[PDB]
């Protein structure tokens, strides 16, 4: 069993130098690139004594793999792998794909190729981008198709971070945005997302972070993403695999766009005040203020639902919490899916950063949920779109790219048929 | 005093790239005016079906554009459509070929003809010139010397050409040989969806300026026959290197023309002409004393459904439009 | 990795691109000869994007100052700074345009800028990735209007892809220290609207409005000033010359920030802006200065903002700081002042931050701006022109030169589009 | 949490504020310089009240101080505490009032209006909640009646549900520093009633009848009678900056002693107040000092409680005390005194206690009282009003302003709305 992760633009490698941190610091590696089954699926074997991570960091832009190449983790990364462009993607979906994105994706289409023929049991892939700019919207997107045409069978796990409603930091968002949801709506298996807002909602009443910054954000987004494949790493009582993501979360080859969040989420000092068990973790999961995404559960109704969780965690009274959460009338699943449960168990613990924010607990859980409760977040999203596509708001730049009307309200229409089938589903 | 802007359809027959791939007939005709797709309509004012031959498509349209711009007034013909539409064979076509040879010949032929049967008295002084738009500059393709030519303002503040080749001619046959010229020096490339791909949007002017020996009374007409390019899909087409550059500027153009008649259709404040340098020299068309007569270009395959649904949407925004003539 | 070719047109050009070098060098840690002596290792990483290595570990800036009289030269050269630039770049003519557009453009510029040219393209052709280039001139006088704008056609010709950076300084009916200036700023902006695809519109009555409220200072010259507009190109190059948790290149602002071509004429600014004696009594916190930016006082042009209503806006931070209180800032401002935002556009607020701030302040962030206000600035210049070309008021000098009064009627035109279109959006 | 934006408006309010800042700051323990030396936690818990945080641990205090004379600032600034305050804050005209209500209203306050107003929003902005508005000034003279009434009103609207405190000193027919006073007078109170929901009644010769009496001072100067009026200010507001065993916050006192919206006049005090010779041959218990409180001669303002009836009165005490004392001394004041008492309230006697007493005092306690004796410094204002305004003696200055002899008349209305309201529940 192996996998491969790559990472695209300035949210992805900011989150993959946040992220490979904590995985070399639960096998025991240290910086330095060295210190038996538990590490392969990520770090290989070079020759003795020494390993390199399964990974590439590519960005248009040279601002970002400089200072990987010049950091603290110079020797754990192999220098090679931390591909570097010319020209920047500028916010443009146009831009990162076409003028600048062909010229680079032969290098790194044909890398990931024979980084796959060394490896033997690669189970699928997991990206980390961000449709809110030029370089995870357009050469994510130009990887994405032309990775599907190649492979194809295997999985593709997508973790985007989308925008909040009222905050934001770019302002032709919705364009890069609509764009590429166009190719990875048929494309990706499977794509779970993030919001920029809703995790400062996270650290600010739970954690008490009245000043954090997108490091603090990455550490628990590395929680998130490495509780997933934890069953992969470790032994547990109930393992799943990498592909049980797929076919029991996707009812449907076209919804496939489900929920995340995470609990405990506990500062030091609340952490030895605080009891830790299964129970409170499974009640702060479900509420709406502790999720990754500004999405009310209450509207909508639940398609699909998977707990996984770690450390010293029993199965006699995690089933009797889900058992609780039934009965619990305050949310409601859909009567399409009445057994919405996936139950997970590892014994391996959440580890914690060396001066991290995050404290030490006995157990943890990962909810990944999925509902129809991003279909109002997407009508959102194509209703701010609507005002600045009638007066041709940031059109003279995509145009002055290659493209054209065509296209813009192909990817309309698309979002249209997406909110007439989350409809449709949630009747 | 105000006419609304014509706007007429064209639909053509299954190229050789779309039958071997298996394209359905899409287009159903309801009479002239009303053409549907896919279940919904769009009115225009003629709708020519592919059948339609060459002369037929130039009787009904631009025939009586001969006679309103001889009497005093200006007149404006060109075409929108994607790639592969049939632009460059309804305007330019083949000239050798009687019946094969577009509206441009058949314009110069039937203004020639007409005066042949006027009386001696009027006397007429022809003058054409022919330029494109290529690195985003205007050359002319009479003399390959220049390469970029500015737009100027005339007298009444309407923008026009300075610069251009402005051969002044007698005959008609001497007009056919600078059309030969035109289409001999037009950078075209080759591409997957059409071989004869016409990377630029060009303009045939014929500034044509009378004046009547007896009564003493001075007459002029613009005569723009403009050729336009077509939004190339580049994942349809393919457009990789130099010709990936052509696709940023005719895009402009068209974007362009699209913000204008869009900003025309809603009806707003400032209509913004000076977007690209195309929309300058069609602001007489669009917004000037021009009689202006758009033919919309639409193929029946069921490959370019979204682009053609596009195409019908920018003919009916163009309907609303009224010219201040 | 992205270059950017720097040029100095016209005395203003020169006095604050002279500036802006100083400004820099003493952010990088170079000396006035030009060796290195920074204290950090991210100042010489990113030293390339504007200056060339040479023997001995000198750095040469790539700094162009075109005049077309010799004096100026000699002001710059026998500056603190003046002798680490190149000699070679050091291009002048010898008769001066005497305040004319025509000259400039038509017979003094002509017979320079054959020569001026063969600079540019050399170093542009030594670069490993052109971006830009950035410019430093001046709506008034006949160098900077005439033969700034013009060379700037060429550059469009020869690098149609490359953007355009423009830090252009115009007139005021308040301050005006020359009496052909009106006819040098309509004629500039016609050239201005359909070449560069970015436009820093500095008014001089504004830095002198900064100077005197906020500032207070109590005799400002004209190198005072020149520190403010210098800051302001040392703030928009932050990104693509430290590192930063949210970069945003040159070509990413502008992007973010010109919505049509045309709309491309911003309002800069800079912050924070203290006395030294109002130093004390003022936290640097990060919800003090953003209220500051947003403040008609603040920003560098004589339009009061709340006249019209903001297209986009950008806030390029600076220095370790809190994301979520830069992420919530920025919904305040444009939340309690709605009216002031166009509601055909979601968000106008773009943002970016950087790690390493200036030298001797903790944080700082930069202001830029698109608004409806920047008309009025553009009428009063057009009835001002409109008023002395109805008469053909000191026209016959322009006609000396081979110049028609059609471009004058052309360029009036252009004037009476470019407010119409502003007022279009409002 | 809940801060006060202080403001200073006219030259007595100026100084009794400088007087406030100080006084408060030795009980915060804070320097001249701005930096904290306090000896308790406590101390430093709600300095954010009033101060703000800033760089080098310095808090600078949110005192807008306003006049429209400029050598007013400079007897504050070159004070003992004048190098605390901030120097944006020192917004002021040029030109004086001359002691006219109508120039501080119309044509000296709205051109100075507009500039601080810009200065109250961002230090109101700034806080993380308002609670309310502490006002200094004087009806006497043309600033602090007419232009510090305005600014009132364009909080108030601005404001709204923001409660207004104002400490306000009033002339006396006894000690007139001024011909035009009681013009002042009735003009300014026609504005307070219907904007100010506290108003703390303060008359001169009480407090001259005080430090002659009670404490015998041999000297007193003005600064000393700043020190009695700076000390009411600091009581007040003692339960939201120390803890206390009952807290009362000054929303609190409002609903306790503010019976219905018009009368909120009331008549401050404050104890103990002891010479320093007669200090060996006194306890400081609190029965002994309660009396005090309710003594004519501790209170405030000329007019003898006994000629009326306590609407409700109020008593913040102070340091470590027994609580059955204090709750059994607000009994039999009240009892063995219910002609003085209004029948048609079962209990009239607020109380509120703090632990943190005043430095240098063991125990203290600040007295605010409403009742209908307040009436008799109206009428007697009212009777001047009339004396003068029925020959129209003194209006041709306030004409010139544009105001009119209706305003006048509007504000004898009033006057007479004010005796005749506190003659009905008498
Ligand atoms: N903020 C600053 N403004 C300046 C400075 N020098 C001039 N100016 C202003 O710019 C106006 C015109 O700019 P210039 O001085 O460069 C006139 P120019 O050199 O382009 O033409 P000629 O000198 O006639 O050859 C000028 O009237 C000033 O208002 C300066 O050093 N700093
Ligand atoms: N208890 C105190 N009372 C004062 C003090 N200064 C003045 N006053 C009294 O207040 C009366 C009027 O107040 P002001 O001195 O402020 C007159 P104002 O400054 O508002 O108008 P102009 O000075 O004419 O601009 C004045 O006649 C005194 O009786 C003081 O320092 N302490
Ligand atoms: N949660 C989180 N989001 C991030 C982080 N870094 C970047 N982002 C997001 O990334 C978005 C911008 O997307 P990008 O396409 O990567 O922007 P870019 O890489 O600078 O691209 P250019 O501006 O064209 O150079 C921002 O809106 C952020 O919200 C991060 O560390 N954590
Ligand atoms: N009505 C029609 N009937 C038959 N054939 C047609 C018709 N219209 C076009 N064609 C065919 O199309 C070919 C010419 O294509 P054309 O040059 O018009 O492409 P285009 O869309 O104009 O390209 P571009 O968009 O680059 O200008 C001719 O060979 C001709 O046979």
């Amino acid at each position: 069993r192996e996998c491969i992760s790559i990472h695209v633009g300035q949210a992805g490698v900011q989150i993959g130098n946040a992220c490979w941190e904590l995985y070399c610091l639960e096998h025991g590696i240290q910086p330095d690139g060295q210190m038996d089954d538990s590490f392969n699926t990520f770090f290989s074997e070079t020759g003795a004594g020494k390993h390199v991570p399964r990974a590439v960091f590519v960005d248009l832009e040279p601002t970002v793999i400089d200072e990987v190449r010049t950091g603290t983790y110079r020797q754990l990364f192999h220098p090679e792998q931390l591909i570097t462009g010319k020209e920047d993607a500028a916010n443009n979906y146009a831009r990162g794909h076409y003028t600048i994105g062909k010229e680079i994706i032969d290098l790194v289409l044909d890398r990931i190729r024979k980084l796959a023929d060394q490896c033997t049991g690669l189970q699928g892939f997991l990206v980390f981008h961000s449709f809110g700019g030029g370089t995870g919207s357009g050469f994510t997107s130009l990887l994405m198709e032309r990775l599907s045409v190649d492979y194809g069978k295997k999985s593709k796990l997508e973790f985007s971070i989308y925008p909040a409603p009222q905050v934001s930091t770019a302002v032709v968002e919705p364009y890069n945005s609509i764009l590429t949801t166009h190719t990875t709506l048929e494309h990706s298996d499977c794509a779970f997302m993030v919001d920029n807002e809703a995790i400062y909602d996270i650290c600010r009443r739970n954690l008490d972070i009245e000043r954090p910054t997108y490091t603090n954000l990455n550490r628990l987004i590395s929680q998130i993403v490495s509780s997933i494949t934890a069953s992969l790493r470790f032994d547990g009582a109930l393992n799943v695999d990498l592909t049980e993501f797929q076919t029991n979360l996707v009812p449907y080859p076209r919804i496939h766009f489900p929920l995340a969040t995470y609990a405990p989420v506990i500062s030091a000092e609340k952490a030895y005040h605080e009891q830790l068990t299964v129970a409170e973790i499974t009640n702060a999961c479900f509420e709406p203020a502790n999720q990754m995404v500004k999405c009310d559960p209450r509207h909508g109704k639940y398609m699909a639902c998977c707990l996984l969780y770690r450390g010293d965690v029993v199965p006699k009274d995690v089933n009797a919490a889900i058992a609780t959460i039934k009965t619990k009338r305050t949310i409601q699943f859909v009567d399409w899916c009445p057994t919405g449960f996936k139950v997970g168990i590892n014994y391996q613990p959440p580890t914690v950063v060396p001066g991290g924010d995050l404290a030490k607990v006995q157990r943890a859980v990962c909810m990944l949920s999925n509902t129809t409760a991003i279909a109002e977040a997407w009508a959102r999203l194509d209703h701010k779109f609507d005002l600045m596509y009638a007066k041709r708001a940031f059109v003279h730049w995509y145009v002055g790219e290659g493209m054209e009307e065509g296209e813009f309200s192909e990817a309309r229409e698309d979002m249209a048929a997406l909110e007439k089938d989350y409809e449709e589903v949630g009747a | 005093a105000e006419c609304n802007i014509k706007v007429m359809c064209r639909f053509r027959p299954l190229n050789e790239s779309e039958v071997n791939r298996g394209d359905k007939y899409i287009a159903k005709f309801q009479g002239e005016d009303t053409v549907v797709i896919a279940s919904k309509p769009y009115a225009f004012d003629r709708v020519f079906q592919s059948s339609t031959s060459q002369e037929q498509v130039y009787n009904d349209c631009a025939k009586k554009i001969v006679k309103d711009v001889l009497e005093g007034y200006n007149g404006t013909i060109f075409a929108y459509g994607q790639t592969s539409s049939g632009k460059t064979h309804t305007m330019e076509g083949k000239l050798h070929d009687p019946e094969g040879m577009g509206i441009i010949p058949r314009i110069v032929q039937d203004i020639f003809n007409y005066i042949y049967s006027m009386d001696e008295n009027l006397e007429f002084h022809i003058k054409v010139s022919y330029f494109e738009i290529y690195l985003d500059k205007i050359r002319d393709l009479l003399d390959v010397s220049k390469t970029n030519l500015s737009v100027h303002e005339d007298k009444n503040r309407v923008p026009y050409v300075k610069g251009c080749t402005e051969r002044f001619v007698c005959s008609p046959d001497e007009v056919m040989d600078t059309i030969d010229e035109g289409k001999s020096n037009r950078h075209v490339a080759v591409t997957n969806m059409n071989e004869h791909s016409s990377r630029s949007h060009s303009i045939f002017l014929i500034n044509v300026k009378q004046e009547n020996t007896q009564t003493e009374q001075k007459l002029s007409g613009k005569l723009y026959l403009v050729d336009l390019a077509g939004s190339a899909k580049v994942s349809k087409t393919g457009a990789e290197g130099a010709v990936l550059d052509e696709a940023k500027n005719i895009n402009k153009s068209l974007s362009a023309l699209g913000n204008v008649i869009s900003a025309l259709a809603e009806g707003s404040t400032y209509v913004p002409y000076r977007d690209s340098k195309m929309t300058r020299i069609l602001q007489d068309s669009l917004g000037g004393n021009c009689r202006t007569t758009i033919v919309i270009c639409c193929s029946p395959s069921s490959y370019n459904e979204s682009e053609t649904k596009s195409t019908l949407l920018f003919g009916q925004r163009a309907k609303t439009i009224k010219n201040t003539v | 990795m992205r270059e950017i070719v720097h040029i100095q047109a016209g005395q203003c050009g020169n006095q604050i691109g002279a500036k802006f070098w100083e400004v820099i060098s003493d952010e990088h840690g170079i000396d006035p000869t030009g060796s290195y002596h920074g204290d950090s290792d991210l100042q010489l990483e990113r030293i390339n994007v504007y200056y060339n290595e040479a023997a001995g570990n000198k750095y040469v800036p790539r700094a162009i100052l075109v005049d077309l009289e010799p004096g100026t030269m000699d002001s710059v050269r026998s500056g603190p700074f003046g002798q680490i630039f190149r000699p070679d770049n050091f291009v002048f003519g010898q008769s001066g345009a005497g305040n004319n557009w025509a000259k400039g453009h038509y017979t003094e510029g002509a017979e320079l800028v054959d020569s001026v040219l063969d600079v540019v393209r050399k170093e542009s052709e030594s670069c490993d990735c052109l971006q830009g280039f950035q410019l430093t001139h001046s709506l008034g006088g006949g160098t900077g209007s005439g033969m700034g704008t013009l060379l700037i056609s060429k550059i469009r010709e020869e690098y149609p892809d490359r953007i355009m950076n423009t830090f252009s300084v115009m007139p005021s009916p308040k301050v005006s220290d020359t009496v052909v200036e009106p006819y040098n700023a309509t004629l500039s902006v016609h050239q201005l609207v359909e070449n560069t695809d970015e436009t820093y519109s500095i008014d001089n009555e504004a830095l002198y409005d900064i100077c005197f409220r906020t500032l207070k200072l109590t005799t400002p010259t004209y190198g005072d000033l020149n520190h403010l507009v210098s800051a302001t190109m040392s703030g928009v190059t932050t990104c693509l010359r430290f590192p930063g948790q949210l970069n945003a290149d040159l070509r990413k602002l502008a992007v973010n920030m010109v919505p049509f071509p045309r709309l491309h004429f911003f309002m800069p600014g800079f912050a924070p802006l203290t006395s030294r004696g109002s130093q004390q009594y003022r936290a640097l916190t990060v919800p003090e200065l953003t209220q500051q930016m947003f403040d008609s006082k603040n920003m560098m042009a004589a339009c009061d903002p709340r006249h019209g209503r903001y297209l986009t806006v950008a806030a390029i931070f600076r220095g370790r700081m809190s994301m979520k209180e830069v992420d919530e800032q920025m919904l305040n401002v444009q939340n309690k002042n709605s009216s002031y935002f166009v509601e055909w556009i979601p968000n106008n607020v773009k943002t970016a931050v950087c790690d390493i701030p200036p030298r001797g302040l903790k944080m700082s962030a930069t202001f830029i701006g698109n608004s409806t206000a920047i008309q009025e600035l553009f009428k009063r210049i057009s009835e001002q022109f409109t008023a002395m070309f109805r008469r053909k008021a000191f026209l016959h000098w322009y006609t000396g030169e081979g110049m028609d009064e059609m471009e004058f009627t052309e360029a009036e035109s252009n004037m009476n589009d470019l407010v119409s279109e502003y007022q279009q959006y409002q």
